């Protein structure tokens, strides 16, 4: 099964999602990413169902770059946050509901502040400090409840982050073929190549 | 003014003049006429001969609905078998439901309601024909005549077309000569003579007769058409009483 | 005048004007001429050119293996009748396994003519149709306007200078009737009436159109070459 | 001047197109009167047959809507035929919904309320007729309810319509200024039916034959119309006082 | 058919003009005047109910000012009914907005959407167009106090002070010339009631024939107050200001 | 009741059960039985006295007396046993109130107090609300009132339900 | 629903609606666009007519369609703003299926479309606006141009002009605009469209918007005090 | 105001009658069919020495085998073209094959009587269909807005059709070269044109069974305009 | 057939006049006079029944029609257009409120969705305005009593009291004289009854005029007893005699 999680540090957010595609007993790809820029001050992290993932994600990446062309301005977090779970609560009581599980981190300018948000495919929405999908989640909450604290630097974080990934690795069944991280912060998104 | 130029528009007399003007169409066609007989109806129409190159007896314009049902009209011809087609609609669905055929007088407001339907809005057109229509039913022998307006009532005989005040006249006489009534037999005789008379006024081409009824006795209430021995003996009759 | 703005409008005489000015489209028409026997029933088209680099516009289309049209006025308007007509013919084929009656065709035609003289935002077709057939009861002809008025005739003509051919053929209909079982005979008459109808130019090997269904013969339309023969 | 065709206001404040309506009403030069009864409700109508070729027994300006409701029209009889095909309709559509035979009054506001729609919206044109309903209803006992073309109803202790309703109106106007009650004291529908005819005669200073006349009599649980023979006995007994 | 009878309300005159959009500004220039100021530390919007009547409920009466949400009201020019049904469309917006983002419509974007419906009126649909210019008077945390203007053509533009309806000439060159941009809201008050006194056709300016309205960060801290003046409110400003 | 208002309204007239029945049993019919309501319609109107019963699928029944629900097995034993023809109001209360207690008794479905409406003719419907309390829970044996201060608060705060202020 | 058409033919072949539109375009606030060797300059006339305007708040001219692609026009603005949407929306379409943003010639010829379309459909008229359509596409150094109008025709241009005394502006590139040699710097090709627009405007103070669009997404609106030095700088040397 | 079907006392339909006055307006284009193959050209005609005139497009590509001249509101022709590339298209994905050239001619012509209260008025455009197929070879068509077609041997239409029409009817024999063909289209198009022909204002075309539909470069058009002056001033 | 106007039958004129919304307050102006006054306790709503003929039984006829039981309406203009709004009015007042509040709506909103109606005949296609003016009397917990007036525009307005019609003129200025602040709901029927007799040529008696209040509730026309929040309608309409008993005291 596909890892996401997402951990909110004082001055930002880090995602880290597996790179692995599998469909059943067959390995598509071990370097996907399940990643959207949706503004420059926006990321979202996506595992589900086979090509609902992928089709909700730019769907939604494009509802969020029209806003920002027609306003010339930047969707706060929040807003952002509220589009995608609405989105997803038109599609449970559709004819074929999106089986599409989201984290959105974002960094609010207005308020200087980094906000992580974890969605299901029901549309259940909460703000959290740390957030992860699917059987991963179980283990890494337990150990982010030990170790996080809300002051954290970036690089604390990510040292953090490298434990739930390496503990994962061993409990966890499945190969997923490592993680992707990127961090989100006031200077924008960018992706961390050692790990 | 300007009333006579939309359809539905009432004149200052509370008339629809673009009604008035679709009976002028009717006035301008050949004659056709019906006569209600002891236990039935007749149907007659005049069909003008435009040139030898017409085949003779193929160009029908006396239509059945139903079995039961003959319709001939004077005016639009196109405008006749459109309003037959919503008859024949009108007798099915009847029938689909109420399975027994449907009455004359039943059949009669069904085509009544739809012309009038074509005089409520200016997006049609009012019927350029008047119908004359009948057959026989659970309560007897019933003839129809209709116009572009809707209105229509039950007749002893009917008459539209060119030479309709000619075949009124000779309508008229029967009526009062046969208080007692006129078999059907003797309806199409008198239906042949009331054609080659109301013919005067359409002299200049000769034409060709077209006769068809619907009788309990003759055709045990369906509709037919008048053909060979029983055609020739009712023309040789009608001949005989314009010499 | 006042009363030819749309179709939906009757004049104080009673008359469809826009009905009269679609007619009117069929007389500047080039000529066809359409005649039968008990055998076979005959089309002949004169085709009209644009100018002399320019091809001679198709008059005749097939509408089944039994039966076909000669076209005069709008040629778009003959397309979407004579298609209408392919249909009805492929729908009587497919249900019922039933060749469509000739007759019941024109019955058809009729009725999809009249629907546009009843009803306002539509427009008359602006075309004629000589339609000839094969079928059940033998040859027949139909002439069709587009007033909704369709006419069963032994022979007839329509489009420019038709009066012409009209004229020869109510002579000949002694004649032409009881040419049974020689169809280049059939054609000969239809070929020397057309001419009837002919003033300044003659008919040349890329400007006459025939057509010819039988007891025997389905619905084949000669052009080019295949006319020498009858020039 | 547009505002003359179609049903849009005149500077005046006038729908012309309801007013040529109200003309159309009197093209059949046909006059209709209904009175009241206790028990009873009786509507009189001329009857005129011009032609010798017409059938006179399908001659006819009074309709049978339900078996409690009888309407009579004045004006022409393809707008008659379609009122009446349209509130034998309505009156089969209500027992259906609501479980009771619609009354007199409702079915009037009904076809009233429909003929308004006529007067606002543009597309469809008014009916050329004045419709008069009668009934013995279960409530209000016996009723008088017409409708014309501007939309308007109102219920009547008796009424008069077509080209000589005011010669009619004023003679039955004089007889309950005299009676003081609302009604013809009267036991049997007969001796009504004898009034209304009688009071017709008086008004139009015509005398009638049994072929002249049309008769609608409504009585609690069934409207019916009369015969040509059911009439003579009725102008028999006129005679006889 | 009925294409005799069709007034074609959505077709260019020949000089490249929309005949009713034209037609819709004449009537709306009779209406009665409503002025919108915008200061630095808040909106006034002041307008002139049209010749009322001494038996009129003025205290339960509003035909001039209407509340949009808690942070934008409009005050009308032209057909009270046709603004009321462009009224309660913008309401539904905003809250429709509010319900997408959990955030307060930005003022532009609620602004741009009625003007974009009454766009629509113009180029198809064969109907009238909507007989009513508005001033939007609302505040937002991207550009805070913002003053805008629709009319029945669809177009709109932003204003730190205008008037619309009767005798907007003449008022808007008596706002140009006292206008200054440090201006407060207690100046922009006195300005706008001015203006209007000098502006009206009738004979005095009184409480009983105006619709007053002030949206303030005078409300307790950070967030901002809608105060829609009652009767004796308006009669107590009108005296304060020294007009009465 | 809402369209039985504007039919009332419409038509001038006083409401009739047979309506409300016919416009229920066409509704329910619709839905066939998805909508699980099953009525007891009674009233009196013009025509006179009224008792009928609809159940979910649209069909709908006439008697004298009528029961419905988990109940009913209970109170049609007692209406069996007890009705007549020609009772007397007192009586009709009587026969009802019972056919009830032994719902409430005998069913588990059913339980606490008898609500009665009573609709004489020509007269205005009297609704007997808790016309009896056959089931009135005894005193506790203790007061459960803490002692203030019991319960452990993390933190407290106003909540501010007011709007925003002048000022 | 309301079918009439209203775009028609006239006995001489002309559709007025199609050219009463056009007329709408001439009433329009002049709009100029002039592409250098390494960029584009979109200049806009404000009238000023409209003082004690908000300038933070009011429409701007110039709306940016993607990040590499602006619209500027002359004509009805309400009519203006369902064009900008509808390209707005294209242009993300674009992006969602193609996987690339649009070119300037896509976004142009698309927008062209919807012009015609209101030209020859039923109950509707045609937009009273032309655009100037300015920017690079992907991955491209190339300056891009185009002109559409109501008819829904549209074209590439060195240098054009659209709206209100258009004749004239236009009458001045045609002379001044060098095609061997097209302006080689920003402060040239900024230069000659603020020139070309001194022709008509008036003032030059808040009168002329200038917006420049350089390649890779690269676009920069002028204040006031910018445009104001290129103003003083014209005049100065026109003082000879 | 009049039904936009409405038929004229002659039987001609007013709006057809009336699109055709709009074609007249239009540049001049020019078709000449030869065994070798078939050849198109167009007057640019830009209205300013600003406008970049390779941006005018008035010959266009339906398919390999086929291609299309226009001449009128040339921006009615956008929708034309779309359904004739689609048609063509749509054709070869049902039958594996190349769609013939009266096939698609008759298919765009289908749209254009489709007007009335469907779009609200005819097409103001005629165009030139040029193309080759296996079964009657190389031919050239003209697509009216009355829905009327006809093949040509040569055809121009246009500001200039009826005087270059009849230069047509000298000029074209059944033995004429591709290289006779081009030269004699730059011949006729020089002709009628306002503005003096070059490779910037002026743009040839053909259709061969080999090489397929292809626009010619400003530079070869160029060359074939030198070797038309230099033959002119031969005799 | 299918409705083809699906145009504005109402457009602007070059002066900018709405013709069609002119020309029904034209045809309003016309109309019988109907009034209402404003009490401390009440409100009180009345008008002529001009009887079209002696025959024809005018209690039949309701000009003063209920719309909710704390709202009564009254009209001046073509009645046939008055009736289909009151049956409009009527549903409007459960489809868009009492459906989903469950309770009647306040006299002003009712007034906006009339108001709403009456705006759409004069934009939406294929139709003319409505030929009335609307005088709506009514009492909610919260407003308390209140009159509007509702014109062909669709544009509404509160009043203290009002009259439209053939005579208004004249007696809204006799309103303005009358009129106070402290007036009891008998003063203001005594009043009404004064106003109304001025613009009334024949016969003034219970039998020729229709009278409606909007004052305390009635318990004895509730229909039904046992739930005490159910003090029953705030609307009644006066009795021929009850009307004729105050014309003595006149
Ligand atoms: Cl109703
Ligand atoms: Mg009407």
């Amino acid at each position: 099964m596909d890892i996401i999680l997402g951990i909110r540090v004082q001055d930002s957010v880090i995602l880290a999602s597996s790179k692995a595609v599998t469909r059943g007993i067959s390995v598509l790809k071990d370097s996907d990413d399940k990643t959207r820029q949706l503004s420059p001050h926006t990321l979202m992290s996506f595992a589900g169902e086979a090509g609902d993932t992928v089709q909700f994600a730019e769907y939604i990446q494009a509802n969020i770059q029209l806003y920002s062309i027609r306003e010339d301005y930047e969707l706060s977090p929040q807003a952002v946050s509220s589009f995608v779970r609405q989105e997803l609560a038109k599609s449970i009581r559709s004819r074929r509901p999106y089986q599409v599980n989201v984290l959105i981190g974002g960094y609010d300018k207005k308020k200087n502040k980094p906000e992580l948000y974890q969605i299901d495919y029901l549309g259940t929405k909460v703000e959290l400090p740390y957030g992860a999908h699917g059987y991963s989640g179980f283990y890494t909450f337990s150990l982010l409840d030990h170790h996080y604290r809300p002051d954290m630097t970036t690089e604390e974080g990510l040292d953090l982050l490298k434990l739930c990934v390496q503990e994962l690795e061993k409990r966890m069944p499945m190969d997923f073929k490592g993680v992707i991280v990127k961090i989100v912060d006031k200077d924008g998104i960018r992706q961390v190549d050692d790990f | 003014t300007g009333y006579d130029l939309s359809n539905s528009v009432f004149s200052p007399d509370g008339r629809n003049f673009q009604v008035e003007y679709a009976v002028k169409a009717v006035e301008n066609g050949t004659t056709s006429i019906g006569i209600k007989c002891n236990d039935g109806v007749v149907f007659a129409v005049e069909k003008l001969i435009t040139s030898k190159l017409l085949v003779p007896q193929k160009n029908v314009k006396i239509q059945v609905v139903d079995r039961h049902i003959g319709c001939v009209y004077s005016g639009l011809i196109p405008d006749g078998r459109h309003l037959v087609n919503r008859g024949r609609e009108e007798a099915a669905s009847f029938k689909k439901l109420y399975k027994t055929p449907i009455p004359i007088p039943a059949f009669a407001d069904r085509l009544g309601q739809y012309v009038q339907a074509h005089t409520l809005y200016n997006s049609v057109r009012p019927f350029g024909v008047s119908t004359i229509f009948g057959g026989v039913d659970k309560n007897g022998a019933h003839l129809y005549m209709l116009e572009p307006s809707g209105s229509y009532w039950g007749y002893k005989g009917a008459a539209t077309g060119k030479g309709r005040q000619s075949a009124k006249a000779e309508l008229e006489k029967l009526v009062d000569h046969h208080p007692e009534g006129l078999s059907a037999r003797e309806a199409v005789k008198q239906a042949a003579k009331i054609i080659y008379l109301a013919h005067e006024d359409n002299k200049e081409k000769d034409f060709e007769l077209e006769i068809s009824w619907c009788s309990l006795s003759e055709t045990n209430g369906l509709h037919k058409f008048v053909k060979g021995d029983l055609l020739q003996e009712a023309i040789d009759f009608a001949q005989k009483e314009i010499n | 005048n006042n009363y030819d703005g749309d179709t939906v409008t009757f004049s104080p005489t009673g008359r469809l004007f826009q009905v009269e000015y679609a007619l009117e489209a069929i007389k500047q028409g080039s000529v066809t001429v359409g005649l039968r026997s008990n055998t076979h029933a005959v089309l002949v088209a004169l085709k009209r050119n644009a100018d002399e680099l320019s091809s001679y516009q198709k008059k005749i289309i097939k509408c089944d293996e039994h039966m076909g049209l000669s076209l005069a006025g709008l040629a778009p308007d003959a397309r979407v009748l004579s298609n209408y007509l392919r249909q009805q013919c492929n729908y009587s084929s497919l249900v019922f396994n039933r060749k469509l009656a000739v007759e019941r065709a024109g019955h058809l035609l009729c009725d999809k003519a009249q629907k546009n003289t009843q009803s306002y935002g539509g427009r008359p077709y602006g075309v004629g149709l000589l339609i000839i057939g094969y079928d059940k009861s033998g040859a027949h002809l139909l002439e069709f306007q587009p007033s909704g008025n369709v006419t069963e005739l032994y022979g007839t003509a329509i489009g420019a200078r038709s009066q012409g051919a009209k004229t020869y053929l109510e002579r000949t209909l002694d004649t032409f009737i009881k040419i049974d079982g020689n169809p280049d005979e059939l054609i000969k008459a239809g070929v020397e009436a057309i001419s009837q109808s002919l003033r300044d130019e003659s008919l040349t090997v890329d400007n006459l159109s025939i057509a010819i269904v039988g007891k025997d013969t389905p619905f084949t339309i000669y052009d080019g070459e295949a006319v020498a023969k009858y020039i | 001047g547009y505002d003359r065709h179609i049903t849009i206001f005149s500077p005046e404040g006038r729908l012309y197109q309801v007013e040529y309506a109200f003309k159309a009403t009197n093209q059949t030069n046909i006059n209709s009167l209904a009175v009241r009864g206790k028990d009873c409700t009786v509507v009189i109508s001329q009857k005129k047959v011009p032609d010798k070729l017409l059938d006179p027994t399908t001659v006819s300006y009074i309709f049978c809507i339900s078996r409690t409701i009888g309407m009579v029209v004045n004006g022409p009889i393809p707008d008659a035929r379609n009122a009446a095909l349209r509130a034998k309709a309505e009156a089969a559509e209500f027992r259906y919904k609501y479980g009771y035979d619609m009354p007199c009054d409702v079915l009037a506001k009904r076809m009233a309320n429909l003929s308004q729609i006529y007067t606002q919206r543009a597309y469809m044109r008014p009916l050329g007729v004045i419709l008069t309903f009668v009934s013995v209803d279960e409530e209000l006992g016996p009723s008088i309810y017409k409708t014309d073309p501007a939309g308007y109803y109102v219920g009547y202790k008796a009424t008069a319509t077509g080209p000589k309703q005011q010669e009619i109106t004023t003679n039955l106007e004089n007889h309950f200024k005299k009676s003081k009650i609302d009604h013809i004291n009267e036991e049997s529908w007969e001796k009504v039916v004898e009034f209304a005819i009688t009071h017709m005669i008086d008004a139009l200073g015509t005398e009638f034959s049994k072929n002249d006349l049309e008769v609608g009599v409504a009585t609690k649980d069934k409207f019916f119309t009369l015969s040509a023979e059911n009439i003579e006995e009725r102008l028999v007994a006129i005679a006889e006082q | 058919g009925s294409r005799r009878y069709d007034s074609r309300t959505t077709i260019f005159s020949p000089e490249g003009r929309l005949y009713q959009v034209e037609y819709a500004l004449e009537s709306i220039s009779h209406a009665g005047t409503a002025i919108g100021i915008m200061a630095s530390d808040g909106i006034v919007l002041a307008a002139e109910r049209k010749v009322t009547s001494t038996l009129l409920e003025q205290d339960t009466s509003t035909e001039k000012l209407y509340k949009l949400n808690d942070k934008i009201a409009v005050a009308v020019a032209g057909l009270t009914a046709d603004a009321e049904i462009l009224i309660n469309t913008a309401r539904i917006h905003a809250q429709n907005y509010l319900k997408t983002y959990n955030e307060d419509i930005p003022v532009e974007i609620l602004v741009r959407r009625l003007s974009d419906i009454k766009q629509g009126y113009t180029q198809h649909g064969g109907l009238r167009p909507f007989g009513v210019s508005f001033i939007y008077a609302g505040y937002d945390d991207r550009y805070g106090y913002q003053l805008y203007t629709s009319n029945p053509s669809g177009n709109y533009t932003g204003w730190k002070a205008i008037s619309v309806g009767a005798n907007t000439s003449a008022a808007q060159t008596l706002l140009q010339m006292d206008y200054k941009d440090d201006m407060k809201v207690d100046d922009a008050i006195e300005l706008a009631l001015k203006t209007l006194s000098k502006t009206t056709d009738s004979s005095a300016l009184t409480y009983d024939r105006l619709e007053f309205a002030t949206i303030r960060k005078g409300a307790n801290d950070g967030e901002v107050y809608q105060k829609i003046f009652k009767p004796q409110e308006i009669k107590d400003i009108l005296v304060k200001t020294g007009i009465t | 009741g809402s369209n039985i208002e504007l039919h009332s309204l419409y038509t001038s007239r006083e409401p009739r059960v047979v309506s409300a029945l016919q416009m229920l049993k066409q509704h329910l019919f619709k839905y066939q039985g998805h909508i699980g309501a099953y009525l007891i319609v009674a009233g009196v109107d013009p025509t006179g006295s009224h008792l009928f019963s609809i159940h979910a699928h649209g069909s709908t029944d006439v008697g004298y007396y009528l029961s419905l629900g988990s109940g009913s097995l209970a109170a049609m034993a007692v209406l069996e046993s007890h009705w007549k023809q020609d009772l007397t109001k007192e009586e009709a209360i009587k026969l009802a109130s019972d056919a009830i207690q032994a719902g409430i008794w005998n069913d588990l479905g059913s339980g606490s107090n008898v609500d009665v409406c009573v609709m004489e003719i020509g007269k205005d419907a009297e609704y007997l609300r808790n016309y009896l309390t056959p089931n009135v829970r005894e005193e506790k044996q203790k007061s459960y009132k803490f002692p203030r201060g019991t319960t452990a608060v993390l933190k407290e705060s106003i909540v501010n339900i007011c709007d925003i202020q002048e000022e | 629903g309301y079918d009439r058409a209203l775009s028609i033919f006239s006995p001489d072949g002309h559709i007025f609606q199609v050219e009463y539109a056009l007329e709408a375009v001439k009433r329009g606030t002049c709009a100029v666009g002039v592409k250098g060797k390494n960029c584009v300059v979109l200049g806009c006339e404000r009238r000023s007519t409209l003082k004690l305007q908000d300038t933070r708040i009011t429409p701007s001219k110039v709306s940016k369609i993607d990040s590499h692609v602006v619209l500027s026009f002359s004509g009805l603005n309400a009519d203006s703003r369902i064009l900008i949407e509808k390209a707005r929306v294209e242009a993300q379409s674009h992006r969602l299926t193609l996987e690339d943003p649009v070119t300037v010639e896509y976004l142009t010829r698309y927008v062209a479309g919807v012009q015609q379309r209101y030209t020859q459909s039923g109950g509707v008229r045609p937009f009273g606006v032309s655009t100037l359509i300015a920017g690079f596409d992907p991955r491209d150094d190339e300056p891009k141009l185009y002109q559409t109008e109501p008819s829904g025709i549209y074209s590439s241009w060195s240098a054009q002009t659209i709206g209100r005394n258009s004749k004239t502006v236009r009458e001045f590139l045609e002379k001044n605009y060098d095609r061997k040699e097209p302006p080689a710097t920003v402060e040239e090709c900024v230069k000659l469209t603020v020139r070309s627009l001194l022709e008509v405007v008036q003032t030059g103070a808040k009168n002329i918007e200038i917006t420049v669009v350089k390649p890779d997404s690269d676009i920069v609106a002028l204040s006031s005090e910018e445009i104001n030095q290129y103003v003083t700088q014209i005049e100065q040397e026109k003082q000879e | 105001d009049r039904g936009v079907s409405t038929f004229s006392p002659e039987g001609r339909l007013f709006q057809v009658e009336y699109s055709l006055e709009a074609i007249k307006l239009g540049s001049t284009a020019i078709g000449i069919a030869t065994k070798e193959g078939v050849v198109l050209g167009v007057e640019k005609r830009a209205t300013s020495p600003l406008l970049e005139s390779d941006s005018i497009e008035k010959i266009v590509e339906i398919d390999r085998h086929i291609g299309c001249a226009m001449s009128g509101l040339t921006a009615d022709a956008r929708s034309m073209i779309e359904h004739a590339r689609t048609a063509a298209v749509t054709h070869n994905l049902y039958y594996d094959e190349d769609i013939n050239v009266e096939s698609l001619t008759q298919s765009v012509c289908d749209l254009a009587l489709r007007f009335g209260e469907l779009m609200s008025r005819p097409f103001g455009v005629a165009l030139l269909i040029a193309g080759h197929d296996a079964d009657d070879g190389y031919q050239l068509f003209h697509a009216e807005p009355s829905g009327t077609f006809y093949r040509y041997n040569a055809k121009a239409i246009g500001s200039g059709s009826e005087g270059a029409q009849a230069e047509l009817l000298n000029e074209w024999h059944s033995s004429l070269t591709l290289k006779e063909a081009e030269l004699l289209v730059l011949k006729i198009l020089k002709q009628v044109m306002e503005e003096k022909l070059d490779e910037n204002n002026a743009q040839l075309s053909c259709i061969t069974k080999q090489d397929g539909f292809k626009i010619y470069d400003n530079e070869k058009t160029a060359e074939l305009i030198k070797e038309l002056k230099e033959k002119e001033a031969a005799e | 057939m299918t409705d083809r106007y699906s145009f504005s039958l109402t457009t602007f004129s070059p002066s900018g006049k709405l013709g069609q919304i002119d020309y029904a307050l034209t045809a309003v102006k016309q109309g019988v006079t109907s009034l209402g006054i404003k009490a401390t306790n009440g409100v009180v709503i009345a008008t002529e029944k001009k009887s079209s003929s002696p025959l024809a039984m005018s209690e039949t006829l309701s000009k003063v029609s209920l719309l909710t039981p704390d709202i009564g309406a009254v009209y001046s203009g073509m009645g046939p257009d008055y009736r289909v709004l009151v049956d409009k009015s009527r549903k409007v007042a459960h489809t868009s409120y009492k459906r989903i509040y469950g309770e009647y709506p306040p006299t002003k909103l009712l007034v906006s969705e009339v108001a709403k109606i009456m705006q759409e005949a004069t934009q939406s296609g294929g139709v003319r305005p409505f030929g009335v003016s609307l005088l709506i009397a009514g009492h909610d917990e919260f407003n308390g009593f209140s009159l509007y007036q509702v014109d062909p525009s669709g544009s509404y307005f509160p009043w203290k009291a009002t009259a439209i019609g053939k005579g208004s003129v004249a007696a809204k200025t006799f309103l303005e004289k009358r009129w106070n602040d402290e007036l009891e709901l008998e003063d203001a029927i005594h009043i009404a009854l004064l106003t109304l007799k001025e613009s009334v040529e024949g016969e003034f008696n219970g039998d020729t005029i229709e009278l409606a209040i909007i004052g305390d509730e009635n318990p004895d026309l509730l229909g039904y007893t046992g739930i005490p929040t159910d003090k029953g309608p705030r609307f009644r309409k006066l009795t021929s005699q009850e009307i004729n008993d105050r014309l003595e005291a006149l």
